[PDB]
């Protein structure tokens, strides 16, 4: 009865029902199950995909209204914890690994560029080299719009997407392609990666990583210019769309051994 | 400008136009201002006027003569106008066109009659006055058939009848002339029931048959106009500002009524009838919507619910049988209209009422009340009352009877509220459904720790789902999710503190180890608050050693931050100068701030961690504000990033006042943290102009001298130094300009006053002479506040200074005379009387000074005399000189009465408030000022009688 109460507000008790929302800890530690947890990935998965392929949500407009989700809040694309793992992994899927630091919509946009939380709380509103958030980079439908973890120690916005530059918008872009434009654009601009007056804060692209066994090997022996979070596993055509999907799945990096079967070095 | 040469008017309104509202504020003016032959003509052409006058556009300038009437009245009456009551009676009782204007004029003297023996013997010597005044009255009620006379009478008769004597309420057939021959009738009927409750409120021994029948008669007819069956609800939202009053003076009626008397109609076994049908009005009105008219309905049922619980208190006593028949329906309103939770002062009033009532009632039957509760909630379940407010109050009404049940009931009774609201949430659809419940369930869980600290398993289920909560973008669920958090923190600390519960480590640890994944999704606002409550969590452990190491990891984010700043700040000064940098700081130190406010003393690893460092980051950026202002001036302190800058400093200070005033080791703070602190803040203080300049290294030192006292003594010159004479005059031109740097000044003085008086004889002379001039301003301000402050100070700097003989007679012979000077020139203006009680007190305590010879030396060193002596004519010729017009006869023999009061003080105060009595009704509208004091120290009596009551009932406070 109080056990039975324990249970019953532990795994059923929830106000917006995202599946295997990262939220609450991974299922596979969880002493309760959900009914929110599912261990069925796929066949979602597949099913979203399929949907992708006949657009049928205009995001030109969505993309300068910022400058489908109202306001501020929850425009970014959350990862499901990663628990069914996809038999087509290492061919079809890449690896961002994270810094620990907060998430954040950003939008440069005529003359200035502000950050928000999931929530839409806006939490700084600055300046900066992105194709709109300078006085002197400010100009005719020049916005972009990026999905940064803002690491406040490095004092730099770490690249995670882009879903918009200089009034291109990317929503309809599979990932692989969303993520060359990125680690193409960015560094076309005069030290973005490096502190001025007129740019605060640094804006570093994330790298991303193949998924075969001896990738991810590889990938956590590296070293990091940050404290490491955690690892995305992004499916290389998902589209951007704003909300939880399980094309892209989440794990804490002591988790990749036992959930994904591979290796491991020290640690 | 022509208003000012009484001559005037008696000639000037006789052939006068429409100009005459300037000769009647001339007379007024001349009347209330000064006041034989000469007025005692003016009285006389006055009531000319009005008689002539009102024997229908001249409504409007009657008033205004009827008003002046009356100012006068309040002067001359009784004493010197004896006649008066007798005279007015006269002419009323043969016209009616005058006797409308008496009672209009009787109704607005009534007014200036609006002090409890003060009223009690007016009642008594002035009995005459009042018996006529009912007489005329009833003359008129027993004849005339003027309408708008009668309605004029009956005004003045309600007005009037707590001062007629009791016989001619209750030996006359007053009552039953009112019910029968006026409250029955429209136009009449409101004021008829004014009436009737105010003889209802009477509280005596006899006239009980009259009471009794007061009930009887009054329901009878009321039974009649707002028949038992009527929906007083609606007809009150609907029907005009008439059918309103009616309904707002019903309760009224039986609220005053019911409350005094009920015991007599309980009794009478053939009233219960009637007496249930009291009941049954109370519970349609307590339907009305309107807040006023609640507020009456519940002043009754808080009334009903005391009583029965002092008789009863348990779960059949005799009163509470009489009473059964409706009291679940009392139960059911408090649950069905509960106020928003203190989650202004009358809405606090309003919850903390209904909940007082309802724990009363459930005290009375906790099985009713858990039944009606567990009702409430199936219908919204049902969705047949579903709402979001619906839900809101039911669950403030849960949450209001927590400490009222016993834990085996109460586990019993939570077990099937959560479950039930846990299934409500799975079962509505919105997101917004799901918020409005996720938070009801939140707030109940909250209000009971009791329950929570009875079941580890559950209270730790709780604690993770407001983790996963933290993430929710949902409208308020983050909000509500910390701010639960903090109370269970608070109200359950040791549960999460290195003290294992069923299982391996404490539960801190897991919190601790996860903090950014909790927090990483929260806003500042939000952040600060899980720091509070994890703070209160690390509070509780009582192991030190332990404690170290989770403050550690507890303070560890914010630390990397700082770290990484102030390693930067060494390779590179300038990056202090960053926008950024200098906002990162801020927030840092308000972290820092807000778990040392939680932790308290032991978070001295962490400030000591990080002291010389956050110090000299103080010094860098003072450095940065001043020479900014010094290349610009004053405007840059209106810049973004000055303000960014000051935001360091301040939350520097606050994070050091917070914590010394928690610290528990005096020689450490003494040794150890304040010569830092002083040779970075005290100098910079001073150099800096007065807009840079930061009041709270005022409240910094004041702080730090409560906690030390001794300990620090010595170092108060070096703090006067600085910081006494500059922040005066910032202040002394007094043009309002710091209130929070004066606020300051003063309590940092009460302080060095309080706990370090040695250091006045440590400064120079030429800065105690200033503390003196300060202190003077400061019981010389307006603002009670201030003054109360100045005051305070100077009384014991009075009894401070005697303890020290040799330096006692140096100060007493320069200021001692000085100080009264000042003193009975704040007590003979134009008087701000905020502190008479302490005026009294200071005063006593330097006459005796004198009297007992303890100014050792004479005051007058040329012509030498008693010091008593001395100043009885000192003070003479200073009154004497206040107040010209005064009788040298009655200054001697007050200023003898007072030096032989002296040791003695509550007759000291009301001798000298006795002055100012008699001297300000030579005056006017003083009076209420002087008594102002009296009637605060009955409220506090008042409150703790109340507030003293509440703990002997279990769950109205907790």
């Amino acid at each position: 009865s109080m056990e039975e109460l324990s249970q019953a507000l532990a795994s059923s008790f929830s106000v917006s029902q995202d599946l295997n929302s990262t939220a609450a800890p991974h299922p596979r530690l969880s002493q309760y199950k959900s009914k929110y947890s599912s261990l069925e990935q796929s066949e979602r998965r597949r099913r979203l995909l399929e949907l992708q392929k006949s657009k049928r949500l205009d995001y030109v407009n969505h993309a300068r209204r910022l400058a489908l989700p109202k306001h501020y809040a929850n425009q970014l694309m959350l990862s499901e914890w990663l628990i069914d793992v996809p038999s087509d992994l290492g061919q079809e899927w890449i690896v961002v690994v994270c810094p620990v630091g907060k998430r954040a919509l950003i939008v440069a946009s005529r003359g200035s560029t502000s950050a928000y939380t999931k929530s839409g709380y806006c939490v700084n509103r600055f300046s900066s080299l992105l194709p709109g958030g300078n006085r002197r980079n400010s100009t005719a439908k020049d916005y972009t719009i990026l999905d940064c973890i803002y690491n406040e120690v490095n004092q730099t916005y770490y690249v995670l997407d882009v879903m918009c530059w200089r009034g291109h918008p990317f929503y309809d872009c599979q990932t692989d392609f969303r993520f060359y434009w990125m680690h193409s654009k960015l560094p076309e601009e005069e030290g973005l990666g490096e502190k001025t007056k007129l740019n605060p804060f640094k804006f570093v692209g994330l790298k991303n990583f193949p998924c075969t066994p001896e990738s991810l090997c590889d990938v956590l022996s590296m070293d990091f210019p940050f404290e490491v979070d955690g690892l995305l596993f992004y499916h290389k055509q998902t589209h951007y769309s704003p909300g939880s999907t399980p094309l892209v799945g989440w794990l804490r990096p002591y988790m990749v051994s036992d959930v994904l079967g591979v290796a491991v070095p020290a640690g | 400008l022509k208003e000012h040469p009484r001559v005037d008017t008696i000639l000037e309104f006789s052939q006068n136009m429409n100009t005459k509202y300037y000769g009647l504020q001339i007379l007024e003016n001349v009347i209330k201002t000064r006041w034989r032959n000469q007025c005692e003509g003016i009285k006389k052409y006055v009531v000319g006027l009005i008689i002539k006058t009102s024997s229908e556009k001249e409504k409007v300038y009657i008033g205004k003569l009827n008003m002046i009437l009356v100012q006068i009245l309040k002067q001359e009456w009784p004493k010197h106008w004896p006649t008066f009551i007798s005279d007015i009676v006269g002419a009323s009782r043969t016209s009616e066109s005058l006797c409308q204007n008496n009672m209009v004029i009787l109704k607005l003297l009534s007014e200036e009659v609006f002090t409890q023996v003060k009223s009690k013997h007016l009642k008594d010597s002035m009995c005459n006055e009042f018996s006529q005044i009912f007489q005329l009255c009833q003359f008129v009620m027993e004849n005339s058939q003027n309408a708008p006379l009668v309605h004029a009478t009956l005004e003045t008769l309600l007005r009037f009848l707590n001062w007629i004597p009791l016989g001619y309420i209750f030996e006359t057939k007053l009552i039953s002339t009112l019910i029968y021959k006026f409250l029955n009738v429209p136009m009449f009927r409101n004021v008829s029931l004014k009436c009737l409750t105010e003889i209802a409120g009477v509280s005596v021994s006899q006239y009980e048959e009259q009471f009794v029948t007061l009930f009887t008669l009054t329901m009878m007819q009321l039974k009649q106009m707002l028949p038992l069956n009527t929906n007083i609800r609606l007809a009150y939202s609907n029907g005009k500002d008439d059918e309103q009053n009616f309904i707002q003076n019903l309760s009224l009626f039986l609220c005053t009524f019911l409350k005094e008397h009920d015991q007599l109609i309980e009794k009478r076994l053939n009233l219960r009838e009637t007496l249930m049908e009291a009941l049954h009005y109370m519970l349609l009105v307590s339907e009305v919507e309107e807040t006023e008219i609640f507020k009456i309905c519940l002043e009754y049922w808080n009334h009903l619910a005391a009583e029965l619980y002092r008789e009863s208190p348990f779960s059949v006593p005799p009163r509470r049988q009489l009473y059964l028949p409706m009291l679940f329906k009392v139960r059911l309103l408090m649950v069905s209209r509960m106020a928003k939770p203190e989650e202004d002062t009358d809405s606090i009033n309003l919850y903390k009422n209904m909940r007082e009532t309802l724990v009363y009632l459930t005290h009375l039957d906790y099985v009713d009340t858990e039944r009606i509760m567990t009702e409430k909630l199936h219908n919204q379940v049902n969705g047949t009352e579903w709402s979001w407010k619906n839900l809101n109050t039911l669950c403030w009404a849960i949450g209001s009877i927590s400490g009222a049940m016993h834990e085996e009931d109460e586990k019993r009774f939570l077990v099937t509220v959560i479950k039930d609201l846990l299934g409500l949430c799975e079962q509505k659809r919105g997101k917004d459904n799901k918020a409005i419940i996720a938070s009801n369930i939140m707030y109940i869980v909250g209000q009971y720790p009791r329950f929570l600290r009875a079941h580890w398993k559950f209270l730790k289920t709780v604690v993770n789902k407001l983790f996963e909560f933290m993430h929710e973008t949902h409208d308020g669920v983050q909000d509500m999710a910390c701010d639960t958090f903090i109370k269970i923190a608070q109200k359950c600390r040791r549960h999460f503190v290195q003290v294992q519960v069923g299982e391996v480590m404490p539960f801190i640890d897991e919190i601790l180890n996860n903090i950014n994944t909790i927090i990483c999704d929260l806003q500042p606002q939000q952040v600060h608050t899980f720091y509070e409550a994890v703070g209160y969590m690390i509070g509780a452990q009582t192991d030190q050693t332990v404690q170290e190491h989770l403050i550690e990891k507890y303070m560890l984010l914010p630390n990397q931050v700082w770290d990484s700043i102030i390693q930067q700040a060494t390779k590179n000064v300038d990056i202090l100068k960053d926008p950024e940098t200098v906002k990162q700081l801020g927030s840092i130190l308000k972290t820092n701030v807000r778990a040392c406010k939680a932790v308290g003393h032991p978070f001295v690893i962490q400030l000591g961690r990080i002291y010389l460092d956050m110090l000299n980051v103080y010094k860098c950026l003072s450095e940065n504000i001043s020479a900014a202002i010094q290349a610009n001036g004053e405007m840059v302190t209106k810049q973004p990033l000055i303000r960014s800058m000051r935001t360091v400093k301040r939350e520097t200070l606050k994070l050091i006042s917070g914590w010394v005033s928690r610290s528990n080791d005096p020689q450490m703070v003494a040794e150890n943290f304040v010569p830092p602190l002083l040779d970075a803040v005290l100098i910079d203080y001073q150099r800096n102009v007065p807009a840079a300049r930061e009041p709270e290294v005022l409240s910094t030192m004041a702080i730090i001298v409560n906690k030390l006292g001794g300990h620090i003594t010595a170092e108060i010159p070096q703090i006067f130094d600085a910081v006494f004479e500059c922040t005066l005059n910032m202040i002394n031109k007094d043009f309002e300009e710091y209130p929070e740097h004066r606020t300051n000044f003063f309590l940092l003085l009460q302080a060095v006053n309080s706990h370090c008086f040695p250091a006045f004889l440590a400064i120079p002379p030429t800065q105690f002479k200033l503390v003196l001039d300060s202190i003077i301003w400061a019981f010389k301000h307006t603002m009670r506040n201030v003054a109360d402050t100045g005051l305070q100070i100077l009384f014991t700097l009075l009894q401070n200074v005697a303890q020290e003989e040799a330096a006692a007679q140096s100060f007493y012979q320069t200021y001692f005379c000085d100080i009264l000077q000042h003193i009975f020139s704040v007590v003979t203006d134009t008087s701000h009387t905020a502190g008479l009680t302490m005026h009294a007190s200071i005063l006593a305590y330097m006459f005796n000074l004198v009297e007992e010879g303890k100014i050792s030396t004479s005051l007058n060193p040329g012509n030498p005399v008693n010091n008593q002596i001395f100043l009885q004519e000192y003070v003479a010729n200073l009154l004497k000189s206040a107040f010209p017009h005064l009788q040298d006869a009655q200054v001697k023999l007050f200023v003898t009465g007072l030096f032989s009061l002296n040791q003695d003080i509550p007759a000291f105060k009301e001798h000298l408030r006795d002055f100012l009595v008699q001297i300000k009704e030579f005056a006017g509208e003083d009076t209420s000022d002087l008594f102002l004091e009296e009637r605060e120290i009955a409220l506090r009596q008042a409150d703790e009688e109340k507030h003293k009551r509440q703990m002997s009932v279990p769950g109205i406070f907790n």
